[PDB]
């Protein structure tokens, strides 16, 4: 679900 | 200033906060380094290295908004600082600023003398970037930053398999680069491969134990796999290390889902200690 960050 | 400098910054008083910020970075104390770099940007706003270091640190400290503001100062002051363009591309991709992300990658490539010679948000700008990076890859085939940059581009278009392949090559070439391992992990995570992502994140954290973004990303992946004990542990580390309300709200959802109403109520006080003890 939740977005991950580069 | 467009930058919202922290009031009451103790480094405002210090002799040589730039040196102190760099030493804080070597130690991996991101929050403290950011404050030190902030002091330098306030006192000497023409100092490009200061804005760059600020921008770089803020993004690793899970603050892309603050990163972008600072990096745009750095970019004005030295349009050929390729680390600034690289980081702008990353933070803009995280922020889904498609046009700004493609402008940064393009500037990243073309600012190098070495290189200087469908996607709905920005179709042609995307094609151009893809073409430039692939043409560059033909001129310099095992360049890890080129592979990494193709990874960023491919994250932008949600082509997480191509992104992961490029970024996997980048970490093979540079296996001690914390940022590359996090970029690989984020890619894998966003591409619904959170188990593999966590292995990449573990490598990243081993290199840089103060990498708050990696800690946050691990909370995310654990939450995605519904391993909430593990998510809660990483999120506490992230919150503690970061210093925010967004993370506390995310933490509140973990506590709720795991059926801990007693702990949920404690999150409004925003003291991490009872949770550090608890987890």
């Amino acid at each position: 679900n939740r977005a991950s960050k580069l | 200033t467009d930058y919202p400098f922290e009031a009451n910054n103790p480094y405002m008083y210090h002799e040589n906060p730039m040196e102190e910020g760099l030493s804080m970075l070597k130690l991996a104390n991101l929050a403290e380094a950011a404050l030190a770099f902030e002091a330098v940007c306030q006192a000497a706003p023409e100092r490009e290295e200061a804005w760059r270091s600020l921008g770089l640190t803020q993004a690793e400290n899970e603050k892309d908004g603050l990163a972008i503001i600072a990096l745009n100062h750095a970019r004005m002051l030295d349009p050929k600082d390729i680390a600034v363009h690289a980081a702008l591309a990353v933070s803009h991709t995280n922020e889904h600023n498609a046009n700004a992300a493609l402008a940064s990658l393009r500037a990243w490539l073309l600012s190098q003398p070495q290189y200087e010679q469908f996607f709905f948000a920005a179709p042609n700008e995307y094609r151009e970037c893809r073409t430039l990076l692939h043409a560059a890859l033909e001129m310099n085939p095992n360049d890890a930053q080129l592979h990494a940059s193709l990874g960023v581009l491919y994250n932008l278009s949600n082509n997480y398999d191509s992104a992961a392949a490029n970024l996997r090559r980048a970490v093979e070439l540079r296996p001690d680069d914390a940022q590359l391992w996090n970029k690989l992990g984020a890619t894998l995570a966003n591409g619904n491969r959170p188990q593999e992502a966590l292995d990449a994140y573990n490598r990243a954290l081993d290199i840089n134990p103060g990498y708050v973004r990696v800690m946050y990303n691990m909370a995310v992946s654990y939450s995605n796999m519904s391993q909430y004990d593990l998510a809660a542990k990483q999120l506490v580390r992230a919150i503690y290390m970061q210093v925010t309300r967004s993370m506390w709200d995310f933490f509140r959802m973990l506590l709720n889902v795991m059926n801990r109403p007693d702990l949920v109520e404690l999150t409004y006080a925003q003291n991490v200690e009872p949770f550090a003890k608890e987890f």
